[PDB]
């Protein structure tokens, strides 16, 4: 009865933590051909946010759990340490070349590890 | 917080399933409490597993963080979700400060 | 009465995070000459610790409040900022070239900005 | 934590004087106890400062931090003392894992 709306709710989550082309990279590295995609490309020209959930979804529909465990969180995992790297080397390196105090770094720091 | 919890609780709902109940009590979600969850939703285990989750919200209004539900699900040998719900978390805290 | 005991324990504390070459180059930079540096280097061939509390006690005696603030501030804070880089990025490349999980990674980075 | 707050109150003793009441007011020191430091240790400024902070850290044992020190600090426009405090906190905590 809900099963389908939970799927959605689960893959809108998951859609809403990735970019368009980094869906698109993953669900091409894990089953779903260049033919599905541009299917779902043209079905959703001005939903860019439709575009991710029907991607995900036709991904999910294609992977035993253990799988689809490890290919996504392996997916997500070097994701977010790339953008870590990313704000934390700006961070750096704007208080490294600053003359004013930067006691805001530990907060800073903090905030993007928050849990 | 609000919405982070949410996220978590998306992604715990729709991957837990059998062992619902063995996560039910690692969040100290009493038995008197989970007899009436398997009563209120028979036929949805995605939604037992739900609502079991918004019960330990409301059981810990200021503390009720997704790092205890990491916990929780660690202890539950549930690492896979886990590992999950880390990722996600992790990926809206990066979003935050870029969107 | 306590007044070089206590300049001493402050003193000392600043020593003992910085490096011998850390300070010598500080000192440096901030009016102790190569002559004064030589004099206090041979004084504790033996005793690495103690160079850097007479050199910081050198140059400490050289300075108005204000500068002397807002250089070692500016100091110690460039020196954090590198260490903290290098350190993060370790954990970052460590755990991006891993297969495992590394549900360490928050703990790793929270340690590292303690206070 | 014990030798991390040594450190800490090393930078202040050396470097707060002349507005130190100031401060232990902000540490929430009673006059009653900053009448009695003044009598106590009427020679060294320093000496002062160093007992407000010994009473500070008696009166909260778990709670006495290097970061309620730095708010203490920063109320009183202690500013540039309070960056010295974190940054050789700071050089502490990264110690710990090299040395
Ligand atoms: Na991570
Ligand atoms: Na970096």
């Amino acid at each position: 009865n809900l099963s389908d709306v939970d799927l959605s709710k689960y893959i809108t989550t998951i859609a809403g933590v990735m970019t368009l082309s980094q869906v698109k990279g993953f669900v091409r590295k894990n089953g779903v051909n260049e033919a599905k995609i541009d299917e779902i490309k043209n079905d959703n020209v001005q939903d860019t946010a439709e575009q991710k959930v029907q991607l995900l979804r036709n991904w999910h529909q294609l992977h035993g759990k253990k799988e689809a465990y490890d290919t996504l969180i392996k997916d997500l995992k070097k994701a977010n340490l790339c953008t870590l790297a990313e704000k934390i080397q700006t961070i750096i390196l704007k208080d490294i070349t600053s003359d004013s105090e930067n006691s805001n770094f530990r907060n800073e720091i903090q905030s993007l590890v928050l849990e | 917080g609000e919405e982070d919890l949410c996220a978590a609780f998306n992604v715990i709902c729709d991957n837990v399933g059998k062992d619902w109940r063995r996560l039910a009590r690692q969040l100290k979600v009493s038995d008197t409490k989970i007899d009436s969850i398997e009563d209120r939703y028979p036929r949805n285990l995605t939604e037992r597993v739900r609502e079991s989750l918004r019960i330990w919200k409301n059981t810990e209004k200021e503390n009720a963080t997704v790092a205890h539900l990491v916990g929780a699900l660690r202890s539950c040998q549930m690492n896979l979700v886990a590992d999950l719900v880390q990722e996600v978390q992790q990926a809206r805290d990066l979003q935050n400060r870029s969107g």
